């Protein structure tokens, strides 16, 4: 359907 | 002797104590250093034997390497391959990231760098906080580790620990003279990440340590981020801090009600109305008049609703779910403005829901509002146009007359976004050149889907003229894909992808209607890709000359009768009859082929290599260059 299609790491480096 | 180094890397990675002991047996000091310092690659990462021995948690191997052999704990390698290509990571960083307390204790005690600084200034304490093991963090901090050292974006050890759901390490850091007022590149402090993640304990321990609530870079206090992330229990504890005043409380409650109204995972209606009515109550219960709010004018996307400024206006929309969605969208818009990053996503989700339950007109209104908001913010609207193509194809497949002004607006924003994508390609040199080109090709394909949907709708004279004007603007912009295909090569190529959703049922390339519409808008019919194939060399290769012969005939007579050259030769020295591979297409092109003295003279000139530079008119140099 349409809703079942919609499913920053640079600043989160360890 | 790279074979010994490879075997030693394998024995260290897999924790083979006996094999590594046998391998490094009978070796000299220079040989020992060569084998124990060599950089090996075993998929994605450069790593030394000791880096990969400590990163795999082989305590016996690491202890064996440091006891007898005089190995050093300052070597350089790469550790991860999930969007994280980080160089300069020593063995401490690898051990902390992998969360092995038993190796980091045996590594520090043998003369190691507790506060090593890698390429992106990531202390080993940052990796241990990322994993969340208290024992590694405590051992590092007790062994002279700096807590305030952050990366270039100012993401301290505390902030990455507050981002994740680790409570013990956060409480320990706040008990170890840490700084709760860190300022990142975007203004985000520790409270923003901890609040948006949804960890009540981290936020409580920070506000216990005088967290000093300050608005971030993008005009958002931590309460606003917590409310935007649909976290009710996080928001309902900062109001007791006694420094929140009243307007901040009200806007936090209103944003929380908004985000509850229109969200996918935690979609509530009783909670939405409960929090919205609490906010309105606290607004209108003051007694000395009211505490009024400035409200945006009625937005046409959300019907004609001027939100709710009356006690009998929220009590009368408790029992409606569409009204709650519209009101939540309106208050979220008036709180977050229009330039915020995550203001358009609830609009997109509500449009998707409205499309799913057959409310196509309201879907269109909401999604045009979403694209307008994203164009104001200049975000990446490459998927949004694809979703429009899918919705319009579903409309046509349902025999629904799609409104033509909506298609005109979608096409106008599609051409604006394609120009933006061309600028981005011209700007992004090499960091994301393949990503930019993929986005550009996707945008061109979506524009073609919109064009095909436009051909499938019976619009009036003015609407068709406006669609023609938009296509005229984009054609004169002259887009080109990575293969050199223009908007005309793709309209005739059978290999152009169509999205797996409903767009397969309407937009079926090649289309005679799409090609005729493009040629009516001054399309470059003689356009040539980097391979050399023209708009006519591609269509004649069509593998279905009988099933949709009309869609072939009306696309091979439209090209030739407009401006196409039937005998023009690509870079592989192939006449379009040679690159045909189909009897029907060859005959249908030969019936449109008028022999002329110009083509024969040009072919006779090109065949025997006659120097035709500057001895013929400038418009015939390209003519001879064709054949």
């Amino acid at each position: 359907k349409h809703s079942l299609d919609l499913l920053k790491l640079r600043h989160l480096s360890p | 002797m790279e074979g010994l180094a490879g075997y030693v890397y394998k024995a260290a990675s897999e924790g083979k104590v006996l094999t590594l002991a046998a391998l490094l047996l009978n070796r000299s000091e220079s040989d020992i250093r060569y084998l124990l310092g060599y950089v090996s690659q075993q998929g994605g990462q450069r790593s030394t034997p000791l880096i990969i021995a400590a990163r795999n948690g082989h305590a016996k191997v690491v202890r064996l390497l440091l006891e007898h052999y005089r190995v050093q704990t300052q070597q350089t390698g790469t550790v991860r391959f999930d969007g994280y290509v980080i160089d300069g990571a020593t063995a401490l960083w690898c051990a902390a990231g992998a969360g092995h307390f038993e190796v980091v204790k045996l590594l520090v005690s043998h003369g190691a760098n507790v506060n090593h600084t890698t390429v992106t200034n990531s202390t080993p304490l940052r990796a241990a906080c990322f994993d969340g093991r208290l024992d590694i963090v405590k051992y590092l901090v007790e062994n002279n580790a700096n807590i305030s050292i952050a990366n270039k974006y100012d993401n301290t050890c505390l902030m990455i620990a507050a981002y994740k759901g680790h409570t013990d390490v956060v409480r320990y850091l706040l008990e170890q003279r840490a700084d709760p007022n860190a300022k990142a590149h975007c203004g985000a402090t520790a409270l923003h990440f901890a609040a948006e993640a949804g960890h009540i304990d981290i936020v409580k321990e920070l506000i216990k340590w005088r967290a000093a609530i300050v608005v971030n870079g993008h005009g958002m206090t931590p309460l606003k981020v917590a409310a935007e992330s649909c976290k009710a229990d996080v928001v309902e504890l900062l109001l007791s801090h006694a420094d929140c005043d009243r307007r901040s409380r009200i806007e936090a409650l209103e944003l929380l009600g908004a985000s509850f109204a229109n969200d996918r995972e935690n979609y509530d209606i009783i909670k939405t109305y409960h929090y919205l009515y609490l906010a309105m109550l606290e607004r209108f219960q003051d007694g000395d008049n009211i505490l009024e709010k400035e409200v945006l004018p009625p937005i046409h996307a959300y019907g004609n609703r001027t939100e709710c400024r009356n006690p009998q206006e929220l009590e009368s929309i408790r029992q409606d779910r569409d009204a709650l969605h519209m009101e939540g969208l309106i208050v979220r818009e008036r709180i977050l403005g229009a330039d915020n990053i995550d203001v358009s996503h609830p609009i997109i989700y509500r449009g998707a829901v409205y499309a799913d339950n057959m409310e196509f007109e309201q879907c269109i209104k909401l999604w045009l509002h979403a694209l307008h908001l994203r164009q104001k913010g200049n975000r990446n609207t490459h998927k949004d146009l694809l979703r429009f193509a899918q919705v319009f194809s579903q409309m046509i497949h349902l025999n629904e007359t799609v409104k033509a002004p909506d298609i005109e607006c979608v096409l106008r924003c599609s051409v604006l976004e394609i120009e933006q994508s061309m600028n981005r390609v011209k700007n992004i040199s090499d960091a994301d050149v393949h990503n930019a080109m993929d986005n550009y090709e996707c945008n061109l394909y979506t524009f073609l889907y919109l064009v095909c949907i436009s051909t499938k709708t019976q619009c009036s004279e003015e609407d068709q003229c406006k669609i023609n004007k938009q296509i005229y603007n984009l054609i004169h912009l002259d887009p080109r894909t990575r293969e050199g295909f223009t908007l005309l090569h793709l309209a005739v190529n059978s290999n152009t992808p169509v999205d797996d959703f409903h767009t397969n049922d309407v937009c079926s390339f090649p289309n005679a209607l799409v090609t005729k519409l493009l040629l009516d808008c001054g399309a470059e019919v003689n356009a040539v890709d980097n391979e050399g194939n023209s708009a006519l060399h591609i269509i004649v290769q069509y593998n279905r000359p009988i099933s949709d012969f009309l869609t072939l005939h009306s696309i091979i007579i439209s090209l030739v009768e407009a401006g196409a050259h039937t005998d023009m030769t690509n870079k592989q020295n192939k006449t379009p009859l040679d690159k045909s591979t189909t009897g029907v297409s060859e005959i249908l092109l030969k019936t449109q082929m008028k022999m002329s003295l110009k083509c024969l003279a040009a072919r006779a000139v090109r065949a025997n290599d006659i120097n035709y530079q500057d001895q013929i008119p400038r418009t015939l140099e390209e003519f001879v260059g064709f054949h």
